[PDB]
RNA sequence: GUCGGGGGCAUCAGUAUUCAAUUGUCAGAGGUGAAAUUCUUGGAUUUAUUGAAGACUAACUACUGCGAAAGCAUUUGCCAAGGACGUUUUCAUUAAUCAAGAACGAAAGUUAGGGGAUCGAAGAUGAUCAGAUACCGUCGUAGUCUUAACCAUAAACUAUGCCGACUAGGGAUCGGGUGGUGUUUUUUUAAUGACCCACUCGGCACCUUACGAGAAAUCAAAGUCUUUGGGUUCUGGGGGGAGUAUGG
């Protein structure tokens, strides 16, 4: 019979979402046979399975993150290498753990991760092969396992303090044999 | 370390008779050397599932059931209700950047000698007609909703009893008393009803329902 | 501005301007002689009252104070200046 | 029945993930010892291997039975840290996809919580 | 009439936090870049149930609202004042700053007590290989929280003393005041509330061409100063030596 997951939306990201449908199902509704229903008022990411749309074991596992990996502020193009290796996984942040941060301190350490017009997001996107999005204090990566181990040791010392090109001249002490 | 080999049946739980669905499956207990670790394990239990297999419904209502299991009747548990949350998955998907969160609580001492602590919570509303970013209440209209919701979770409890409250919540009969008696501050919108706290029985009586037996 | 004496403006044009304010000043309100529902005798209230008016005749409270301007209870006849 | 649910953790975290697979209760943890059977390594665990591997401590323990459904459950720290379903938590979700045993809830058990009490640290940095 | 995370006195709720027990258990977890520090077949750690303590009300949380400043974000009752606004109410100059003088005062620190939950300057341990660099990790007296009191220090900074004058130019804000033959649920087209178009004074802001400046970053005030004077208070005279000696 029926067999289902389910998943809402975060309301800042429904605005993402409501001018991002147009082709998120021809990549997911064409090859993966299912029907998800969007609407205004009740926010339900509905998506669920039968034993006629074919229930064998991994098909259930990867692909609602080509939509559940969407709405964490990724794209549509990064998440479909879940159905590409076993060892692909996401990481998510919570800015204030870092340190106890407070106020414009939390605004003059994180224009030093983006850094000047990208110059520092672009730089750890050459790095670590990952797509990291800043909202507000989300941080999101889908690396594979050992690049976000060089991703949460990319913001070692964003944050807390280390000059940025110093990401690259200092850092570079751990940037070099990128145990 | 007492017996470790005949620790091995299945014992189902029946719901509490107001729902639909009594059967919803069978369980390994472990106790054949006295039946009061038997009773113990059956006298007391949360044992939270959705309410999409009670009532029915494609939700997993979003209220979940604290569902205090009661009595044995002989492979087969007699049961009533015992409370109810909101799982984050909705309680989280609605908090706007610009909206504002109305809070209350009522505790009293209802009826059987029970003392339920409602938790109901209420949100601001973009108005149809609104085209202000926002919806902040004039912050005396702050304490204006979450005094005049004050009565309404005081007189719901003081009228009903044990089974009636589930059962003022399928169309929410509560949101009836909310939305036509303290709609008149402020507009609101995706308000609800939080949590069902039956956490003080202060009285814990002796136990034998026959009533509820499904 | 450019070539008009400030006796000789567009005139309403700063006369809702906070009186003061105005070419000379002028005050904002105005007064009312209406008559009660009890008597019928002219019981002037201040526009913006802040007194709650016994009937004189009655005891009811024929208005009640707001800022602003007052509340009065309905049953006053207005008429013009 | 066919479908008799139980309930299966995931306990996301870094450097291992546990398992803990008894159905509905608190009692006896029946396919459960800990999930971190399956290295031979000092600490390789948050990768899928003690990890992805610990599901499949279970995939024979589960059917010591025979059940084909569960409630998965994701499961965070539950105390100040950060608390996600991160890369040893999505393998628990992976494993009991590819070894039948059926896909249940979502609560993430965790305080996005109300207080904070003082953290592990000082003014100069807490985590990395 | 408002206003009110303003301040204060009790009550009070929260996700839960770790600590404590019951209860469920049966051989691993712990970090850091590799690693090194501990619990348990006399039951580990991922389970199920009840308390002490404190924290802050997480998301809603800003083109925020306030308060002498230090500061302040969940309810309810209690206490005055204040801020705004309205007024055809009362004093009729009661006034601005400020030598001397007096309140307050973060963090930290200082005496005598309460708890002693949380982490944790010092310290006691394991580190661990030459100074890939010593970032690591674990326990931690006091402290963090308060009570009768100090101290009188900040990048206490918007790096700009306080009362005056005008100008830009704006779409919003918030605290008040108004209702368009003004639009809808419904008090009954514009009621509770909220709106488009207008209008007013209060707080928080922004960005334009810079008329004026400045040496310059920039500034609607760091203007109306060589076209030098609205009023008043405290500082500076090259770098150091030095906020050092000396004295009060």
């Amino acid at each position: 019979k029926f067999e289902s997951r389910k998943i809402m939306v975060p309301p800042h990201r429904m605005t993402p979402l409501r001018n991002s449908w147009t082709k998120i199902y021809p990549p997911l509704v064409e090859h993966l046979k299912l029907q998800v229903r969007m609407n205004l008022k009740t926010k339900s990411v509905e998506l669920r399975t039968n034993p006629k749309f074919t229930t064998d074991p991994g098909a259930l596992q990867k692909g609602a993150d080509f939509i559940k990996a969407f709405t964490l502020g990724f794209d549509l193009d990064d998440s479909i290498a879940l159905l590409r290796l076993d060892d692909l996984y996401i990481e998510t942040f919570e800015v204030k753990d870092v340190k106890t941060l407070t106020g414009d301190h939390l605004s003059r350490a994180i224009g030093r991760i983006a850094g000047k017009d990208g110059k520092t997001k672009f730089a750890i996107e050459n790095a670590t092969r990952t797509r990291i999005v800043l909202a507000d204090s989300k941080i999101h990566i889908l690396g594979g396992f050992t690049h976000i181990r060089m991703a949460r040791e990319s913001v070692v010392s964003l944050i807390l303090g280390s000059p940025p090109g110093k990401v690259y001249g200092n850092l570079r002490t751990v940037a070099s044999r990128l145990k | 370390v007492v017996d470790p080999f005949t620790r091995k049946e299945w014992f189902d739980i029946k719901a509490p008779s107001t729902f639909e669905n009594r059967n919803v499956g069978k369980t390994l207990v472990n106790k054949s050397t006295g039946l009061k670790s038997a009773s113990d394990a059956l006298k007391g239990r949360v044992v939270e599932v959705c309410l999409a297999d009670l009532q029915g419904s494609e939700d997993h209502s979003f209220r979940k059931i604290k569902l205090r299991v009661d009595e044995v009747q002989g492979k087969n548990l007699l049961t009533n209700f015992h409370g109810m949350d909101f799982t984050t998955d909705k309680l989280r998907s609605m908090v706007r950047k610009w909206q504002t969160l109305i809070e209350a609580n009522v505790t009293v001492k209802t009826s059987d000698d029970y003392v339920l602590r409602i938790f109901a919570i209420a949100f601001t509303r973009k108005q149809a007609n609104q085209v202000k970013r926002h919806s902040y209440a004039q912050s005396s209209h702050i304490r204006a909703i979450r005094k005049v919701i004050s009565e309404i979770l005081t007189k719901e409890v003081q009228g009903s009893t044990l089974a009636q409250l589930t059962s003022k919540l399928i169309p929410e009969v509560i949101n009836k008393e909310i939305e036509n008696a303290t709609k008149d501050i402020f507009p609101l919108q995706n308000i609800h009803v939080r949590k069902v706290k039956l956490l003080k029985q202060p009285k814990f009586d002796v136990g034998a329902l026959m009533a509820l037996h499904g | 501005v450019l070539v008009q004496d400030l006796l000789h403006p567009t005139a309403a044009s700063e006369a809702r301007k906070h009186k003061l304010k105005t070419l000379v000043q002028g005050p904002r309100s105005y007064f009312l002689d209406v008559k009660c529902p009890g008597c019928l005798n002219i019981t002037t209230v201040f526009s913006h009252a802040q007194t709650a008016v016994t009937c004189e005749s009655c005891s009811t409270i024929l208005c009640t104070p707001t800022g602003g301007k007052a509340k009065l209870s309905e049953g006053t006849s207005f008429r013009r200046k | 029945n066919s479908q008799v649910f139980g309930v299966a953790r995931i306990y996301a975290s870094f450097n291992d993930t546990f398992v803990h697979v008894t159905d509905l209760s608190g009692k006896e943890t029946i396919a459960r010892v800990t999930g971190g059977m399956k290295v031979k390594a000092d600490r390789d665990e948050s990768s899928p291997y003690a990890a992805m591997l610990a599901a499949q401590d279970v995939a024979a323990k589960c059917k010591e039975v025979g059940i084909t459904a569960v409630h998965v459950k994701i499961r965070a720290t539950g105390g100040t840290r950060t608390k996600t379903p991160g890369p040893g938590g999505q393998a628990a979700l992976r494993a009991l996809a590819r070894s039948g045993l059926r896909i249940g809830r979502i609560e993430d058990v965790t305080p996005v919580p109300s207080d904070s009490t003082r953290k592990k640290g000082g003014r100069r940095g807490r985590r990395l």
